[PDB]
């Protein structure tokens, strides 16, 4: 079994979004009134799932042929998953999903005029390797406007959820494109305080990973909680 | 003082979370492996329980696109960490609230007993992360059993909330579906009744 | 018939991109080695076609139903014609012309590997208001690689044909959309010496202008020499 | 002193120009109206001519992407600017090379001739805008006709090219297609006998 | 025999010196008017040769042994080759080749009237070692004269041939001497247009790997293109 | 974007060249082991042949002082990058232009066939690195064999040269030098019959 | 992007706002002509109504200094614009609450039906903009009656909103007032039963 080995960089809360951000009307009641109870690591905490024998098939990190080819910008969006202290995390579960390119999702609830691309399905899950490296290939999202305010679009983005070591790493984000003005407009965005953080979460354009007459690239590298050995506890 | 690199900054996992990360829900074709709510197979050690719950906004109004992940140790209170469909038990789950009623299920077996840091042990509980549209941040808290209310009493991590009344928010209800044993958990994102949740 | 009352400003041939301009590969050997030959206007030059009288369809503007819906981002492109003293081109013809959401252009020499779109053709045509306002409707277009470098792409962009009062103001350009990193890199763009020239060309987001739920808007203005009574000739 | 706002840079026209403005060519469907190749029908007064003609890049390969736009005075000498496809002459005109050969024809009138600000008139022309892929700027010249050698030999156009055997490189050779009258102008971008090109 | 694994960084054409730089008057009539042609890397590219079992002598790196003593300041040449992306590139011949300390080589068409030292060659070779290192021990040449303008003097210089992983790296380049006043004033270095590209092919003094009392060094680094691993091809 | 380390900048090889890559030719004595013009032993596989050529500048005189680098498969479609002095064949050769004459001149085999990334054959090829004093950065070029019509027709790198009278400038013309299997491969760095020069 | 000029910011009406907006309110002298609470005359066409209510602040406290407008259809489904004292019907009013009981009323008739921009029926409604100290821009509401639950059951806007329960703080709730048809609503600004207020 999993042990107690561990102990994680504790969050910085001021960081990350906070729980209440009013712009972004449905937190408004999906936000806790009373503060968080602080509790101290144990076995429960510093522990989570290992992904190495899931059975991944030959395309799951391929959204131009897991699901004709789809519409859009072909892309290859690839980064590295390291800790707080620089540490590779390698075997770790890097899953996402996004809209088509026109911005329409292949999801029940979604009631945008664009259409369905036919070949396209908008989910990819990939296990990163020994140096912490994941990839995937895609089309780039487009914008995606929502019932917030009267005229609110978001950015084209690429949900991620990233598990790391334990349930203490585990992240659920989005990625933003390299200039795209719609950035800082949107109050998801905005539920980030410092610009410093929303930074980290834009994709640059990356010409050395691109293939040539093929697709472009961007680089996405994503940082989980440090990770240290537990000492005189 | 010191500075390491900044995490990545959390984002909400929005509304359409299910084509990602629970694709029947999604109403999309899944694949061969997919991580769900069934983490022990009728063959596994331990007391099998159903586990089912609603999640409630701050009006009162039930989160039908709420998406939870758990994370339990086996009924000898061992985390079995190594995922795989094989496996009689996975200490790892997904589960989400249907767009109907709303009620998300697991179907597991209770978990046992592991101590904290500290060599103390804790009540038998079960993890859980709570991820939806609205939501920043995923939720932390822990789901208790009302079965085990002398271990509950002793557990340093119930002990760690300072009003005894808000203890109870993490007390799942021992019941019966079909007349099989399970445990309802109800989540109260904000209000009256409101579900303590960790930072950790 | 048309008659000789006007007079242009000279163009600025330091504002334009060069004819040489070797980055660009196809400009070594389709630039003149000789100087233009200066010659002083005449009817000839300050006349030109009115188009008033062609007669436009419904849908020569829109992209989206000219050609099911294309899939990409919907948007909406407007603006103004003006002169450089300011004044508004009334009844001018604006053509433009571009690929679709993935980078494919619907012509014959065009083997970029992303497919076209069953819904979209990419030409649209419009002739300016009183005001010198002109729209279109379409998508996005995507990023496409050229045999330049080994690895050049050119920025998502629009191609413009603006036909004013005379031969002499008769303008070819191309639209680039608002942050697009792909603009400080492509050799085109690079034709043009002067930064400042380039923004000119750049398309920005218009929030104004968007249709809620429904299609962003990009504004772009034009400029074509100004026209002046003559005096004293 | 005193600057207006900058006209907007040029760009080239790269080489799908054909799919914006010139739908058959690009191999795509027309629309009801659309500009081409054919200035006047039939019945126009004036000498019927064809005008063809062969674009060169500076190593004397054939330039098959070129786009050229034409303007011209009717037989009257007069400018005809109300654009229409009912009217039996329009003075504007385009036209393309083709993929093959990459030969471009045009379907026009002699035109009369004008006379310049100064009052003094110029041997008859026709005014060219050549575009293209590696074309960053189009570019100006005039057709002239070997045939009017007594106006070309006064033209105050042509009299400001200083050296007279540039002056050679914008008069269009006579000929005969198929039995009818044609003006073969062939335009050399860079080099050997390249063609003038004017800057107004 | 090699295989075709991987794939390198297109080259920065503005970053290295143009064909056509007059000022270096032998460029004009040897560089071409034609642009070159882009062509896509396969194994005729993406490998080249190994010198592992090329019969290196002892003295092969050391000016002051391999051809009494020389005249001229005593030092060593150091540093590391790695690849774009910061790799080390092992086992990779390193070839440089100089004049004497008082500027002249020992070469048939050198007829400066400084003369030839009687123990110096000019010549030397090595293969970095498993981290990309390298070390010469040399004397330091001196600046010459040329005939470009009436007045050009060439800074002192160390050419210097580096064969990397594949003939895509390969590369030839010259080395200069932190401080010296000739370098800004040299039209070959002035080949480079940016300032910054210069600083690259400036040796520092490097006193820590100084020999006391008998020798001093300089540090040259220097970087290849980048290599990756192939995909989605 | 994403910025790497930018490479070393190229600089001139310069006219004493030869005093580093080429010992024989500067006048000096040689090492025991030097990489030479000599690719295969007498006892190599395939077709022996002699490649012998010129260099030419922009005013169409000799270049003395320049410096090729070669690569090429063996008579197998193979690359030998292992060098080794005794081998019987190595992929990689030089060979300098004579001070004299000015003429290079290599001796190897014929290579065999080898497919690019998209697995489509191209024509035998000698890959050339050309370097000299005048030179900033190194040309590359391929050397094609004339007596390989069929093959060089379908080469995929041929065929990506626009205009089809380039691709003559690197084609080798076959020949004999004392009865013995010879190809001249001349190189025009500029003007007229200028060679093609590659970027990859 | 493109920035037009900013719109003047809104400020709370203050407490005093009869005084400009209410002259009998205030307790001052009026002028000739007032807009005020009678939308219709007596003998305007329509189902004449009678609509009052109260306004409750976030503790259920009575808002006795609030000022309201109102914009509805004529019963034909149509806007009068054109406001004028002398037409039976306005389409535009005034009203406040009593600085006693704090009621407001309104004289006017049953709205028709009107589409929205897609050309669907929306249900008889009053559109209503309330002011007041503490308010530092204005609240927008609808005011929908109860007695037209079908139509109520497909508006377009109604379905708007998320949850079920919160369409029903905009139903106004038939009553009759001697003997004359009247429908009450309360606006509850914070809280229980908070009524939905739009952004347009
Ligand atoms: O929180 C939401 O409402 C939301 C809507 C749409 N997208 O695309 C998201 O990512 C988030
Ligand atoms: O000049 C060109 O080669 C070129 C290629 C492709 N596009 O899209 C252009 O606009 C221009
Ligand atoms: O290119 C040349 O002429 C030149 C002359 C002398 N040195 O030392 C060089 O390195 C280059
Ligand atoms: O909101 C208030 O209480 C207030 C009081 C007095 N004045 O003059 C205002 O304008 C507003
Ligand atoms: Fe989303
Ligand atoms: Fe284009
Ligand atoms: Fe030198
Ligand atoms: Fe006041």
């Amino acid at each position: 079994p999993a042990q107690d080995n561990s102990r994680f960089v504790i969050r910085d809360r001021n960081w990350h979004p906070k729980a209440l951000t009013p712009d972004y009307k449905t937190s408004i009641a999906r936000s806790p009134r009373q503060a968080l109870v602080s509790i101290p690591q144990s076995i429960s905490e510093t522990t989570g799932p290992n992904f190495s024998h899931l059975g991944f098939g030959a395309h799951d990190h391929d959204l131009l042929l897991n699901f004709g080819l789809p519409i859009g910008e072909r892309i290859i969006v690839a980064g590295r998953v390291v800790d707080q202290y620089g540490k590779p995390v390698p075997n770790t579960l890097v899953e996402m999903w996004q809209a088509n390119a026109g911005g329409r999702y292949r999801h029940k609830n979604d009631r945008y005029l664009a259409p369905l691309d036919p070949n396209f399905g908008g989910v990819g899950r990939c296990l990163t390797d020994s140096d912490g490296y994941y990839s995937f290939r895609t089309i780039k999202p487009g914008p995606y406007p929502w019932r917030n305010g009267p005229n609110d679009w978001r950015p084209a983005h690429i949900h991620f959820g990233i598990s790391g070591p334990s349930i203490a790493t585990k992240l659920i984000t989005q990625l933003y494109f390299e200039g795209d003005p719609l950035i800082p407009m949107c109050p998801i965005v905005k539920s980030i305080a410092n610009p410093e953080a929303v930074q980290q979460l834009i994709a640059k354009l990356d010409m050395n990973n691109a293939n040539p007459m093929d697709c472009l690239a961007y680089r996405f590298d994503i940082v989980l909680r440090g990770q240290r050995k537990t000492h005189f506890e | 003082p010191i500075e390491l690199l900044p995490e990545t900054p959390s984002q909400t996992a929005g509304p359409y979370v299910h084509i990602g990360l629970a694709l029947e829900a999604a109403g999309n074709p899944t694949r061969d492996q997919e991580i769900w709510n069934r983490l022990a197979k009728p063959d596994a050690p331990g007391e099998h329980i159903l586990l089912l719950g609603q999640v409630y906004d701050g009006n009162g109004h039930l989160v039908r696109d709420s998406f939870l992940e758990v994370w339990q140790a086996d009924a000898n209170g061992e985390y079995q960490d190594a995922y795989n469909l094989e496996n009689a038990f996975n200490s790892f789950g997904r589960t989400a609230t249907t767009f109907d009623a709303g009620e998300w299920t697991l179907h597991t077996v209770k978990p046992g007993v592991v101590n904290n840091a500290a060599g103390v042990p804790m009540a038998p509980h079960i993890n859980i992360s709570l991820f939806a549209r609205g939501i920043n941040i995923h939720l932390h808290t822990r789901l208790y059993f009302d079965d085990e209310a002398q271990a509950n009493a002793k557990c340093p991590v119930l002990n760690l909330i300072e009003q005894p009344q808000r203890r109870e928010t993490l007390i799942a209800k021992r019941c019966e579906v079909d007349g099989k044993t399970a445990y309802r958990f109800d989540i109260r994102i904000q209000g009256e009744g409101e579900t303590v949740f960790f930072d950790f």
